[PDB]
RNA sequence: AGCGCAUAGUACCGUGAGGGAAAGGUGAAAAGAACCCCGGGAGGGGAGUGAAAGAGAACCUGAAACCGUGGACUUACAAGCAGUCAUGGCACCUUAUGCGUGUUAUGGCGUGCCUAUUGAAGCAUGAGCCGGCGACUUAGACCUGACGUGCGAGCUUAAGU
RNA sequence: UUUAGGAGUGAAAAGCUAACCGAACCUGGAGAUAGCUAGUUCUCCCCGAAAUGUAUUGAGGUACAGCCUCGGAUGUUGACC
RNA sequence: GUCCGGGAGUGAGGCUGCGAGAGCUAACUUCCGUAGCCGAGAGGGAAACAACCCAGACCAUCAGCUAAGGUCCCUAAAUGA
RNA sequence: AAGCGAGUUGUCUGGUAGGGGAGCGUUCAGUCCGCGGAGAAGCCAUACCGGAAGGAGUGGUGGAGCCGACUGAAGUGCGGAUGCCGGCAUGAGUAACGAUAAAAGAAGUGAGAAUCUUCUUCGCCGUAAGGACAAGGGUUCCUGGGGAAGGGUCGUCCGCCC
RNA sequence: GGACUCGGUGAAAUUGAAUUGGCUGUAAAGAUGCGGCCUACCCGUAGCAGGACGAAAAGACCCCGUGGAGCUUUACUAUA
């Protein structure tokens, strides 16, 4: 049992306009609350470990 | 279930087995048809 | 101006070897999906290229980054360069050697894949800006 | 295998134990050949001809040091052989007095030693 | 010595009339400027065209005793109930939806024709809502 | 390529006699390499080795579909696998010489090749590409015939020296 | 463990002999031969067609002739008027 | 006008004109012959499209006219009488 | 000393099976004074000429030879034979990790540890998916050890490899 | 439990080549690159079947083939 197969390929031309549509979204938007910089999507160090008060731990 | 062979090769010794060819005269030029007949090694000690 | 008669020189005469050197080889990710964590540092190394390629939500930082900066384990003082310096010009790979494994599918006549490799290339040398 | 030895220069060349010789082919021309065993069936040969640069290791053995100085390399025979004197006139000729071993008595300008 | 595009630069068309549709130079003085009116350099390949400032003509009316009748069609492949052919005083709802469509004969084939559909654009309310474009009002009236 | 063997008819295919690979190459010579780095190590630095290490410890030169990046230029509002020219359009000027090199919105329009086909441009079929194989010839008084020549009374086999 | 190949087995299906037996496989006899049909390789200067007739257990098979090229030739014989 | 020879092709076509045959004179169905055409060459006209009106070429020139086709436009050419 | 045409007129048509006819060049062979170290032959690119095929100007790179005119020989030349192998492919990063018969964690280690290890809690089989004998694989079991590769993630686990 | 977030692996049957919309028409009449006309901001992925005259072995139903094999009948005839 075989599915129309492949024949027809679709190498260059398109296979270009494809990393566009998603790529990776790009960001560096946030440096950290006070020391250094690391911060993530609303989220604590490693670093100082803190938003603004005690938390994690170097 | 059964295959088609299995092991357990006493048909190959004592009949087709090295030195069993002789009991057929005409089996030794057979047993000699790829020795002392064309190049090759054997196919009874692999 | 350099050099031109002689051939026996740039044989003999040359001295060093080939500065800049750290790829690894195997790779083990296909020749399409390694540039995809190069064309994205095109830019301060280690620097805002790492964390750009450390902190990644996956796993491509090890034999990615960490061979990435074999260069620089070299370029300790054993290839050129600086520190407060570094370029990469550009980016570029290829395959390498594999080994038929496989592992039986089903119907057909035989299965055929390859396990497939690349080539990282990570280099370090020839500069611009000071 | 390191293809190098010049053992495609046939193995006739009579050399022995304990001689006095100059040299040649060049990079050097400065050297006076001598002592040495020679290897029949493939020799090696080096002399104080090149000085060569090849530091071992120091393990824990007892090697700890490095050197620089005798080690291999390559350049067989055919360079400045025979004559006391320098150059001209060969050397394989032999007295009728058997002991092939080591026959003395060489050409017009020969020696026999 | 040749033309050349001033690719928008030099152009100077003159505001259409619609001073009372005639029967003749209608769909055909569509032309007299968008292919090249007195022609300045009119540089033949690529498009070349200038603001047809059309008006009311509202005071279209199609011939006589063959008024509600022409090739209207619609095209899309199908032939059971497509195709409306909705005569003239029936498809009189729009009336500013075509007629305009009278420079489906004039298009030298492939692009160019097929971008010229700006200068068009509706307009049959006797000049008031010129915030449709400002700009030109030279007028002339038609020959 | 040549016997399949330029050190294998390895492993084996396997129900059985019986069928089998693919594969060579660094320079004369390895001197196939001490000495600080990331690293688990593989792999990569210094520097000798190296006449010549863009030979390089799976190694001559090393062309290519696919495949690695940037850049001088154009491009999503423009429509046809493709085309060639055509005014423009950015670049360059290995000879100011309003002359060209790397090119394109767009225009006339314009449908592929092989190739068994009356017959098409086809959806008639063969085709993803790369590298080779790519066939009426070879011995034969088998014969006819163009040309040059031997002779007009002409031309030779078997091997014996 | 003997039965085997043109035999045995057999609940007859014309099922099976080792995943297809309308008569096993492998080394060997010849490549079954083939008017079928895929193809039969670099680049060319001047010329040029038949599915008409006769033949055929003969037909998209093939033979030949009018039908093409070339060597020699036909000293008045051409076709039109 | 005038034969001897090395070697072909591949035998199974299409259409308009010329008339019949099987035929509700129906069929790029089928048989025949006779000019052409496409099997071996492109166009204008014909929307583009094998036989239809005109015309078959040595490679190069953004030089001229004839026939068809046209003298409103998308792309030539008097809405001249 | 191998035959050659301007001056000119018609033909120079386009050609499928075909007739007469020219060549580009590689390998073998003749003559090698030879051509190459400033290095030719291997190859990458530049508007001279040629009936087309092709012959030409130079570097690049490359490492030891190589072709020539008069000549004969040779498996003398399609990308294209749904060929054959060798490699690159794309189906495309999706479908899928395997019988859907639950697992969390402390801690050992170290290169980070979720699937190792010392272990309290859970559950599936237990006429079983127990243990021994039968065929088989022959190196399984261990003292353990390292990722090149494999166990279709990988891993500091193997019965990989010593 | 698969279809969607993420880490690794990802092949095969096949295939000239996609700036790969449609009509109606035209064509050895089943045209999307042909005619003439209309029309879309380009791309990504989920999902669906009308679609390429879907795929596979060059229908093996049939005919052509001075093809084969197989069985039967007093077919011509050999023959234990």
């Amino acid at each position: 049992a075989k599915h129309p197969v492949p024949k027809k390929k679709t190498s260059k031309s398109k296979r270009d306009m494809r990393r566009s549509h998603h790529a990776l979204t790009a960001p560096n938007l946030t440096e950290c609350p006070q020391c250094h910089g690391k911060k993530l999507s609303h989220h604590i160090c490693p670093n100082c470990g803190y938003y603004d008060g005690r938390q994690v731990l170097a | 279930m059964k295959r088609t062979y299995q092991p357990n090769n006493r048909k190959r010794a004592k009949t087709h087995g090295f030195r069993a060819r002789m009991k057929t005269k005409s089996g030794r030029n057979i047993l000699a048809r790829r020795r002392a007949k064309g190049r090759h090694q054997l196919t009874v000690s692999d | 101006e350099q050099t031109f008669r002689n051939k026996k020189q740039r044989k003999q005469q040359v001295k060093l070897r080939k500065p800049g050197f750290a790829v690894a080889k195997y790779v083990r990710m296909s020749p399409r999906k390694v540039r995809l964590v190069v064309d994205v540092i095109r830019g301060k190394s280690v620097q805002d290229a790492e964390d750009l390629l450390r902190f990644i939500p996956r796993s491509a930082s090890e034999p990615v980054a960490k061979v990435l900066n074999s260069a620089k384990a070299n370029a300790l003082h054993n290839d050129e360069m600086l520190e407060d310096r570094l370029f990469v010009k550009e980016a570029y790979v290829d395959a390498g050697p594999t080994l038929k494994r496989l592992i039986p599918r089903a119907r057909g006549s035989a299965n055929i894949i390859k396990k497939r490799t690349s080539h990282i290339t990570i280099i370090v040398a020839e500069k611009g800006n000071k | 295998p390191r293809p190098s030895a010049g053992s495609h220069h046939n193995d006739k060349l009579h050399f022995k134990k304990g001689d006095t010789v100059i040299v040649l082919s060049g990079k050097h021309k400065g050297q006076t050949g001598k002592v040495l065993l020679a290897l029949p069936r493939d020799q090696k040969v080096v002399v104080e001809g090149v000085n060569v640069i090849t530091k071992n290791v120091k393990p824990s053995m007892t090697n700890p040091q490095g050197g620089q100085e005798q080690r291999e390399l390559a350049l067989h025979a055919s360079k400045v052989a025979l004559v006391d004197p320098e150059t001209g006139k060969a050397t394989r000729v032999r007295k009728q007095i058997v002991d092939g071993k080591k026959v003395r008595v060489a050409v017009a300008s020969g020696k026999t030693i | 010595v040749k033309t050349y595009i001033p690719k928008n630069d030099e152009q100077n068309w003159v505001v259409v009339d619609a001073s009372g549709v005639p029967l003749g130079r209608l769909a055909t003085l569509i032309a007299s400027r968008i292919r090249g009116k007195h022609r300045p350099d009119f540089t033949p390949n690529m498009i070349q065209g200038d603001f047809v400032v059309v008006i009311n003509a509202a005071q279209v009316a199609l011939t006589g005793k063959k008024l509600d009748d022409k090739v209207y069609t619609r095209y899309t492949g199908y032939q059971g109930g497509l195709k409306t052919e909705t005569a003239r005083e029936a498809l009189s709802k729009h009336p500013e939806r075509v007629i305009e469509h009278a420079v489906f004969g004039m298009l030298p084939k492939g692009r160019q024709g097929r971008a010229m559909h700006t200068r068009l654009k509706v307009y049959a309310g006797e000049t008031h809502p010129h915030s449709a474009q400002k700009p030109q009002v030279l007028k002339t009236q038609p020959l």
